[PDB]
């Protein structure tokens, strides 16, 4: 019973040190008895995953930011609710919610890569569709002999060419 | 055929330009195989079923790529605290009862701390790599970490053994920092999304340019890339055809093969009919293996002694 | 949930993967059998919760009519995965002998990981049994699936005899196939056999083509 | 284009464009010659699809056909009005009969 | 982080742990000196910086003739001379912030808005 | 003509002015900083494609201009020689000379040539290339032209012998 009695003494700890003090302390160790036999609902001691949640919930309790965690969870927010909730991104504060969304975004922005946009006309047409879309680009390859080599492509299909 | 065919790939390689490698000395590379690459770029399609969810782009990237602790790694400093439960530290307090509701041990304390952005951007909590770096040894490291939501994500670890502590504790760091690997697979490093289309044939029964999203890297595997959820194992594609080859088998090796030297020499100055190509990847293929054309490859075999 | 549910559906694929191969090699399965649900396949051979029990869902097959049609000399064939992780020489020769107990000629064998030389010296008794090892890992994927292999099929020694006179050949200026490629030992094939290659031309759609192994 | 319906209504051909067209709409051999190479085209549809993912059209390839019914045209000199002397049954059995007479490897047996 | 040396004998410290009054002593392997530790910080890797855009700065910077000029200004002199300048960092990702030197009020100053 | 040499004259000032607003935006900090490659790397692509854009939108315009008894026009669009490209080439613009994609690097500490103050990257800075041949250059510009030239004379000679030990 040493998980059933260290859990339950640990909710005796973290609801009595609250500012909203319990003259309810009936209430609250049906609160804490509740939110423990809910708890064993995942796992009963025989998990490995039991420890994981409590402490998830036992340390959003005890961060500060936020207190009124204490606050909500003593007047609402029913504990078997939050086994099955796993909102520990969700909760505890809010702007640092703002501030993970804010950082996914920049996450997901970063993590495209190249993407040349290749400036088209109309002054040629495509081989494949015969369209004056010409993805050109213009460079030169050979010897000293000659000019540039009138690279030619088509964006509208991808129809790659050259021009004599 | 094949001298007329050898005279017309022979002809373009004078018109030659010189990211990713290019141009002759690709060409040098890809006809002689030497088993060195230069770029291990790999293809990978996704699921069809994902058509073009970011968010399981990113999944992905995040499934294959490998990282370390370098990868995560800021803040890595070292602390003498003379009492093992109870932090000289005031910040670090209430994690010791945060672990605490297995004594000879040194009072030396090893600390770590990561980026928030940095471990979450590959969408890991600390919890679990905790849980690895206690896993990874059980005996000798007793390992305490804080919870995800903290300012400061941090990592509080000790030798336990029931005089001689910094050289045997900076070398266990230097350890711990360069071979624990996190998820992922090893030698594949960035990954990069680029918004490709594809000609797909229409319901209706035409084609249409339809956009999807695809994968592109700086690494090289191919016995566990397939393996990870959510993948087309049918349609990956590298420019590697060597271990194409050795996954696959020989058939899809050469048409890899033909495919990549098509890409090269079609870069630019094309082309040429695909006859004279064909027949000079299916002969240097036609031995059960690959062969570059060297002085000791295609010649070291049941050939006349006078060619 | 940690990696639990993806060694599930790994297992789950390399199943997959093996019954096409022991049908596309010409036994006869329902090809129904092969797209087997992961979640039923979960519920019919888990224990209790994660644990899959390897030894047992391990089955026999036969020969198709069309197998007798073509060859006159295929036993039933057996397959098996071990839970051991490296295997070890005595299970490996518990199998072998009751193999040879139950008279079968074909071993198809999974690992879970390594296995030590000292099994793999005695993998080559009892002729003309043969035995094979594969990787789960190895054969997570089908590899006749990807696009870029072509259709692959056996002979006869009728057949092959039949091809050497009619394009008057001598037996070793045809071109070869390696014994470890993948495709071989996906086919099980030994020396002297020659297979037939279809692939998708460019100048004529279907094109004969043909290996001996070796 | 290529759908053609003897005995329907939608697809079917205008009889001033063949002598012997009017009388035939409605014989039942005609119409199943015509169901039949319409398989045939629309299976070599399906696998032309399969063997281009793409669906490219231009192609390298042996003798073009346009140019050479082009001379045809303008040799033998064709007006803007005469229904042909062609026959559908003429026209289905030689399209055959070139397909096998197009000889590149000289042979007798199966494989060949 | 820095490293002491012995005042009787100018030669580099290092730490040796007290066997049981745990306090970090900072003996002298010359000579008998030691001396305790203000914090339990020893060693530090520190394998990420950003630093090295701004320093090498002489009081006569602009007594060299080859340095551009402007006509922003200084905010705490408001003189419209300046020197400006970029980055004295070369990475292959270093910025293309500049710094602006003034001579009346000697003082550096950016042009960042972030 | 004249207003058309004008109105090339204004297309490379206002792609200038674009370029000098940009790196304003840069020396103040605030910028994209695009996907996947380095700031300098966008920086360094946002320049390239507005020159290039005022190249050929000059050329274009030169093009359009050039009359229809213009007889190297009619060569050019006769065939055999020369190009669209050629002809603007000679005629309006050069567009940055350039070694390796990048233009012409800080060979000396600070700057491109001694001849210029330091730390710069405007268009005359790196080299860009303003004038047309017909009213000349300067030498800076001459300079640069010879670089490229050089470049493309050394690859050249280089990979012919590579390229003739491969065919044999
Ligand atoms: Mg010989
Ligand atoms: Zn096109
Ligand atoms: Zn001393
Ligand atoms: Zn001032």
């Amino acid at each position: 019973h040493k998980l059933r009695d260290q859990v339950l003494k640990a909710l005796y700890d973290v609801l009595a040190k609250e500012s909203e003090h319990p003259p309810q302390s009936i209430l609250h160790t049906a609160k804490a008895i509740e939110s423990e036999m809910n708890k064993v609902n995942n796992c009963d001691t025989n998990e490995a995953a039991y420890k994981a949640r409590y402490r998830i919930i036992y340390s959003n309790v005890i961060s500060k930011n936020n207190p009124d965690l204490k606050h909500k969870i003593a007047n609402g927010d029913i504990t078997p609710e939050f086994l099955a909730t796993c909102d520990a991104k969700d909760l505890a504060p809010a702007p640092l919610k703002q501030k993970i969304e804010e950082i996914a975004k920049q996450n997901l922005y970063n993590a495209q890569g190249a993407t040349i946009e290749r400036s088209v006309t109309d002054r040629f047409t495509c081989g494949k569709c015969k369209e004056k879309k010409v993805s050109y680009y213009q460079l030169q390859t050979r010897s000293a002999d000659e000019p540039l080599t009138t690279f030619c492509t088509c964006e509208a299909c991808g129809n790659r060419w050259k021009f004599s | 055929v094949g001298v007329l065919a050898a005279q017309s790939i022979g002809e373009p390689a004078t018109q030659m330009t010189l990211k990713v490698t290019s141009g002759v000395p690709r060409l040098k590379e890809i006809l002689n195989v030497a088993k060195n690459m230069k770029t291990p770029s790999l293809t990978v399609y996704l699921e069809p079923g994902h058509a073009a969810d970011q968010e399981q782009a990113k999944l992905i990237r995040s499934a294959i790529e490998h990282t370390t602790l370098k990868s995560v790694t800021i803040a890595s400093e070292i602390y003498y605290d003379p009492d093992p439960r109870s932090t000289v530290i005031p910040e670090d307090e209430e994690i010791i009862q945060l672990h605490f509701s297995f004594d000879q041990q040194s009072p030396w304390l090893l600390r770590l701390e990561l980026d928030r952005a940095a471990m979450n951007d590959k969408d890991l909590t600390m919890g679990q790599v905790g849980e690895r770096i206690k896993q990874t040894f059980k005996n000798d490291l007793f390992v305490i970490w804080s919870e995800d939501n903290d300012e400061k994500l941090i990592i509080r670890c000790r030798v336990v053994r029931p005089a001689e502590e910094d050289h045997m504790l900076k070398k266990i760091e230097n350890t711990m920092l360069e071979n624990i690997t996190l998820r992922g697979v090893e030698n594949i490093e960035r990954v990069v999304m680029m918004k490709y289309d594809r000609k797909v044939p229409s319901p209706t029964g035409e084609y249409v340019k339809e956009p999807e999203w695809v994968l592109e890297t700086d690494g090289v595997n191919l016995s566990e890339v397939m393996t990870v959820p959510g993948i087309d194992p049918t349609r990956i594609y590298t420019n590697s055809f060597i271990d194409i080859m050795e996954v696959l088998g020989i058939e899809a090796g050469r048409a890899a093969l033909y495919k990549e030297v098509y890409n090269v020499i079609a870069s630019d100055g094309s082309y040429v009919n695909y006859r004279h190509m064909a027949l000079l990847v299916d002969v240097m293929t036609t031995q059960g293996g690959l062969t570059s054309v060297t002085r000791h490859g295609f010649n070291r075999s049941n050939t006349g002694a006078l060619m | 949930d940690q990696e639990n549910e993806r060694n599930i559906s790994r297992l789950w694929r390399a199943f997959r993967t093996v019954k096409e191969m022991v049908k596309d090699r010409g036994y006869f399965i329902t090809q129904e059998e092969v797209e087997l649900p992961l979640e039923d396949f979960k519920a019919k051979y888990c224990d209790s919760m994660g644990r899959p029990q390897r030894k047992m869902m391990s089955f026999q097959a036969n020969p198709t009519e069309e197998s007798i049609s073509k060859f006159p000399d295929m036993g039933s064939l057996w397959v098996e995965f071990c839970d051991e992780p490296s295997v070890g020489v005595k299970t490996m020769k518990t199998f072998v002998i009751h193999i040879q107990e139950k008279n079968f000629q074909t071993g198809i064998f999974v690992y879970q990981n390594n296995i030590t030389p000292s099994a793999m010296k005695l993998v080559p008794s009892i002729p003309p049994a043969t035995i094979e090892t594969f990787n789960e890992a190895a054969l997570v994927v089908n590899i006749t699936h990807h696009e870029l292999v072509p259709k692959h099929i056996r002979l006869s020694s009728d057949e092959k005899r039949e091809l050497l006179k009619r394009y008057r050949l001598k037996e070793s200026q045809l071109p070869r196939i390696q014994r470890a490629d993948p495709v071989a030992l996906y086919l099980g094939l030994k020396r002297g056999e020659v297979v037939k290659i279809i692939r998708k031309s460019e100048t004529s759609g279907r094109y004969a083509s043909y290996r001996i192994c070796m | 284009r290529y759908r053609v319906d003897l005995l329907n209504t939608d697809h079917t051909l205008d009889p001033s464009l063949l002598e012997s067209g009017s009388e035939i709409l409605g014989d039942l051999k005609l119409q199943v010659l015509l169901d039949e190479e319409y398989k045939q085209l629309v299976k070599d549809r399906k696998f032309l699809r399969e063997v281009f993912v793409d669906g490219e059209a231009n192609w390298p390839l042996p003798v073009n056909i346009r140019r050479i019914i082009q001379n045809a045209q303008q040799t033998f000199h064709i007006d803007h009005t005469k229904p042909s002397d062609l026959t559908i049954k003429d026209i289905v059995l030689g399209v055959k009969d070139l397909q096998e007479n197009l000889l590149v490897l000289r042979g007798k047996n199966e494989i060949i | 982080t820095t490293f002491r040396f012995c005042r009787d004998c100018n030669n580099m410290l290092y730490p040796r742990e007290d066997k049981e009054n745990n306090r970090l002593l900072f003996e002298c392997r010359t000579c008998s000196y030691v001396e305790e530790a203000g914090s339990p910080l020893v060693y530090r890797h520190e394998l990420i910086t950003n630093i090295g855009e701004t320093a090498g700065v002489v009081q006569d910077i602009g007594s060299d003739p080859t340095l551009p000029r402007s006509d922003r200004e200084c905010p705490k002199c408001h003189s419209r001379e300046n020197v400006f300048f970029q980055s004295q960092q070369r990475r292959k990702d270093t910025s293309m912030v500049l710094f602006f030197v003034c001579l009346s009020c000697s003082h550096i100053f950016t042009s960042d808005q972030k | 003509d004249g207003p058309t040499m004008r109105e090339i004259t204004e297309t490379i000032a206002e792609a200038k002015k674009k370029v000098l607003d940009v790196t304003k935006e840069a020396q103040a900090n605030l910028l994209t900083a695009k996907h996947g490659m380095t700031l300098r790397e966008s920086f360094e692509d946002n320049v390239v494609r507005f020159l290039n854009e005022a190249r050929d939108k000059a050329g274009r315009l030169a093009e359009v201009n050039l009359k229809d008894l213009n007889n190297v026009k009619q060569m050019v669009m006769a065939g055999s020689k020369g190009s669209f490209i050629n002809i603007a080439q000679m005629s309006a613009c050069v567009g940055q000379q350039s070694v390796e994609g990048k233009r012409i690097a800080f060979g000396f500490v600070d700057r491109t040539l001694p001849h210029f103050s330091k730390d710069d990257y405007s268009p005359e800075s790196k080299g860009f290339v303003e004038n047309s041949y017909l009213r000349g250059l300067t030498p800076q510009e001459f300079f640069f032209h010879a670089m490229g030239g050089r470049e493309g004379l050394i690859d050249t000679a280089v990979k012919t012998a590579e390229t003739g030990y491969i065919q044999r």
